[PDB]
């Protein structure tokens, strides 16, 4: 209940103050994929291992 | 004072003494997208005061103003600004990329891999021939112990029943018990108080489950931890070996993985794992 | 929780339209019909000269 | 949940055979005896008089 | 859960070793120095005459 | 085709994971900005659930 | 709460006791990484050793 | 849990900065609060001559 509530009140204050979430969360999502594709190159340049297929 | 060079959350940022303006300005750099010329530049746009500015190796011969910010960060290095000179040394940091000369190792497990390749395919075609014997071997190794435990558990499963079941004829015999002395022999007011301390009697023996058990009182928990004892105690009523019984188990199991995930490579022509 | 595994925001917690209201419309009319319920059985009961409180 | 990671439906969940008959055929027994020996043990209480309801 | 991904047995759950008298050696003592803390504390009550039970 | 993959796999995976780096330090300097935005309203999205759990 | 309790009496232990905890925590962290790609190179499906 | 995936122990969890302070600073003055509007509301109802307990 309080992290339903909590998100309300986001997408209320952000509604308020013309935040581009969706820019947001589109530039958040491509760090992850840039340092889950960093964390899988560590096989076939540090120990020459074969790369880990995706998933 | 100095100049202190530090790293958060992944960017360089380095603290400069100015001349002119005597305060501790920090300069937030890129290592790979800069070189040391716009660094120099930041630093007389910042000032517009300093005569020159230069940086040099160690040992005195002066660093070009086109390295980038991440080749020099290796080692220390000398700022000199038009009058004073501070050595600056960065935080201790091993590799930047993995990009260097080459060497004869990577020659060498350049010529592992083209051998790996030539041989890979004869060797795993084989490879699962081999593993769906064993497999078949595995499982017929099974069959006399898969119907031992099944008439083990069959009786876990009926004990669990009886006790699923008495659980609740208890909780029914209780509600009679209550509902005849409440309204036939005595009175509402000589029950309610033995009526309050049962339920608070059941709420303390609820916590002292978990204090025993080392978990809460739940249905499905419970109910599983009563079939786990039943089970385990009528394995001691017939010498049953579950350490083989387990290790079968997880054979087979972790064969039919390895042919899982060696069978796709072979059809869809992708890596193994 | 709110955050998804990277840093992004969840989504904006789909709400019911009009709940409040669509929950005291049934609160109250079948809390009415349980009172009539009880009143008419009350009634059939002490008629027949079966339970009377007093 | 409803529905599997891949999109395929969960399978239908299992319910026991005359469920709603067996649980009624424990309760309704069990209860006749628990008023059968509370009235037993009152009238037992109140022969030797160690508890009268006064 | 009784067997893990593959059909295997988890083990016994661990027992705690007498459990019962580990539980009803704590219960007891305490609901008996319970029973005379509320005992001394009315009596206590009742000389002085703050609340008389009528 | 695989022989291929092995002859030249090393050096593609090396200026792949420099155009990784060099893309990564520039989507998190332009997610820079928008994390005062982020941390400006998250903070007054919580100030109103603890006045609600206190409340 | 059994294990926040446990968790809280730990770690007050562990700095009334200077145990450097956060050594602890790497070499654990390297060691499950340092026999996870062991156990990768000893691969029986992959030819990357001799005595096969 | 106690442990991580291998044998790293969690982080110490958060605890709050005078928190039985910070609680029994609003659980006590609400019941005075809560003592005057019962009050208040009793004594008006006797007022309007509605509920008199006698
Ligand atoms: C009105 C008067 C009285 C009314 C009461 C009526 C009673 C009716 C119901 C009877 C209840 C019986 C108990 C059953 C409970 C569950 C049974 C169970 O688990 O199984 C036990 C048992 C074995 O299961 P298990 O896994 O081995 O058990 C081992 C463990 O310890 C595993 O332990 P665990 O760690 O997994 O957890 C279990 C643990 C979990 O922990 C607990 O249960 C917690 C209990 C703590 C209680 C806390 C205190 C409460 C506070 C109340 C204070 C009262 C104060 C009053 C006075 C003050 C003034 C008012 O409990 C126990 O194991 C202990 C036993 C359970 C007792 C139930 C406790 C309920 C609370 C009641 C106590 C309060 C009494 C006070 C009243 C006094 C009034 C003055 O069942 C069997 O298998 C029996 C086998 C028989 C032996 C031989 C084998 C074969 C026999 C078959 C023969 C037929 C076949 C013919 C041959 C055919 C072949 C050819
Ligand atoms: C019997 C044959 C079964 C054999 C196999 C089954 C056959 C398969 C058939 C294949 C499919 C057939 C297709 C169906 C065709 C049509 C489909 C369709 O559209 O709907 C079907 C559709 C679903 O059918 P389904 O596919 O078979 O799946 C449902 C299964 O039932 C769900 O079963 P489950 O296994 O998933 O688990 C459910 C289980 C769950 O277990 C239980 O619910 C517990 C069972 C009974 C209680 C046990 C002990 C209770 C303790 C009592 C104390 C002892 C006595 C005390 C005396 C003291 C005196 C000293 O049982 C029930 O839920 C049974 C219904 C009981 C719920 C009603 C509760 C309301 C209580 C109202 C009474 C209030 C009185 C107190 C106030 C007094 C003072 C003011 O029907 C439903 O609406 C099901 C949802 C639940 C509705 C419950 C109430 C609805 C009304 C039904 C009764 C009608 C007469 C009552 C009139 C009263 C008005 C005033
Ligand atoms: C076929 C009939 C023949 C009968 C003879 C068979 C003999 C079998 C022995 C009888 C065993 C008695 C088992 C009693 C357990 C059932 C009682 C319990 O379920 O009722 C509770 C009331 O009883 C009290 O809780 C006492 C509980 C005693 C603590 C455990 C003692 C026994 C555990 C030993 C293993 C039992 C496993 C059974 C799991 C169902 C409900 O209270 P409630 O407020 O609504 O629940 C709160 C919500 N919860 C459940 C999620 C927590
Ligand atoms: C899950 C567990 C739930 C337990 C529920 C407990 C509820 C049981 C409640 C029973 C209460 C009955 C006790 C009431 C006695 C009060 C009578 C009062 O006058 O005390 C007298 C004073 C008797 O004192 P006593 O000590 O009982 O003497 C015993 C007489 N003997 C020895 C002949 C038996």
């Amino acid at each position: 209940a309080r992290d339903r509530q909590y998100l309300l009140f986001f997408h209320k204050g952000a509604k308020k103050s013309r935040f581009d979430l969706e820019k947001y969360n589109q530039l958040k999502d491509a760090i992850a994929q840039a340092e889950m594709d960093l964390k899988r190159l560590r096989d076939p340049l540090q120990v020459h291992l074969p790369l880990r297929q995706i998933g | 004072d100095d100049v202190t060079v530090v790293y958060q959350n992944g960017l360089p940022v380095i603290s400069v003494r100015l001349p002119s303006r005597r305060e501790r300005c920090q300069f937030t750099l890129k290592p790979i997208s800069d070189s040391v010329g716009v660094f120099l530049r930041q630093l007389q746009e910042e000032d517009r005061g300093i005569d020159r500015v230069a940086i040099y190796s160690p040992d005195g011969v002066r660093v070009a103003a086109s390295t980038g910010i991440d080749l020099l960060l290796l080692d220390d290095f000398k700022l000199v600004i038009n009058d004073l000179t501070y050595h600056v040394r960065p935080p201790k940091r091993d590799l930047l990329s993995h990009e260097n000369a080459a060497t004869l190792n990577d020659v060498k497990t350049l010529v592992q891999q083209l051998y790996t390749t030539l041989c890979i395919e004869q060797h795993q075609l084989n490879k699962e021939r081999e593993l769906i014997e064993r497999l078949e071997d595995l499982k017929e190794q099974l069959a006399p112990l898969e119907k031992v435990r099944i008439e083990i558990s069959r009786k876990a499963e009926k004990r669990t029943t009886l006790v699923l079941w008495g659980g609740l004829a208890y909780m029914a015999t209780q509600f009679g018990i209550l509902a005849r002395l409440t309204w036939w022999e005595y009175s509402w007011d000589i029950m309610e108080p033995v009526t309050y301390f049962i339920t608070y009697g059941s709420a303390m023996a609820m916590y002292a489950y978990f204090v025993m058990t080392r978990q809460e009182y739940v249905y499905p928990e419970a109910r599983d931890r009563q079939y786990l004892l039943f089970f385990h105690k009528g394995a001691k009523k017939s010498r049953f070996d579950l350490e083989k019984y387990n290790q079968l188990k997880d054979a087979i199991a972790q064969a039919e993985m390895d042919l899982k995930r060696l069978r796709d490579p072979l059809q869809v022509h992708l890596p193994l794992r | 929780v709110i955050v998804t595994r990277s840093g992004a925001i969840l989504p904006k917690p789909v709400k019911m339209s009009f709940g409040l209201l669509r929950v005291f419309s049934i609160v109250i009319p079948f809390l009415y019909v349980g009172t009539l319920i009880s009143k008419n059985f009350a009634a059939l009961l002490e008629e027949h000269d079966i339970f009377v409180p007093e």
